[PDB]
């Protein structure tokens, strides 16, 4: 006896430990390659993309 | 027959007196022991070695992620 009460009181009394990140930089990691698909390529993809639509048209005409 | 009760007194008495002179196995003498041992052994390989009045507790840690 006394045994289960130590135990009892410890494990009531306790808090196991947690698990944690390596890498929430990674999170931000895409924000940058997001930058990297829209704007620095967008654009200049976009610009291409909408003139050969306007060229479309008069060689449609 | 008729003594039901009677019986039982007969039964009763060693109980109390066995528990009143407590000491190796009682009044059986070592024999009870000897068997004893050997089983409270078997018992702790069931569970293994494992402190049995200590408390366990350990941190847990990380692997590779993505």
């Amino acid at each position: 006896a006394g045994l289960v009460d130590d135990f009892e009181k410890k494990f009531n009394a306790l808090k196991v430990p947690i698990p944690e990140d390596k890498y929430t930089a990674q999170v931000d990691a895409e924000e940058k390659e997001d930058v990297k698909s829209c704007a620095e390529f967008l654009t200049q993809s976009k610009t291409r993309i909408q003139e050969y639509e306007k060229e479309l048209e008069k060689m449609r005409n | 027959l008729d003594p039901v009760q009677k019986l039982f007194v007969d039964k009763i008495r060693e109980y109390r007196t066995k528990r009143q002179t407590s000491g190796g196995p009682v009044d059986a003498g070592p024999e009870y022991q000897q068997d004893l041992d050997r089983e409270l052994f078997k018992l702790k390989q069931m569970y293994g070695k494992a402190d049995m009045n200590t408390f366990p507790n350990f941190t847990f840690e990380d692997p590779k992620f993505e």
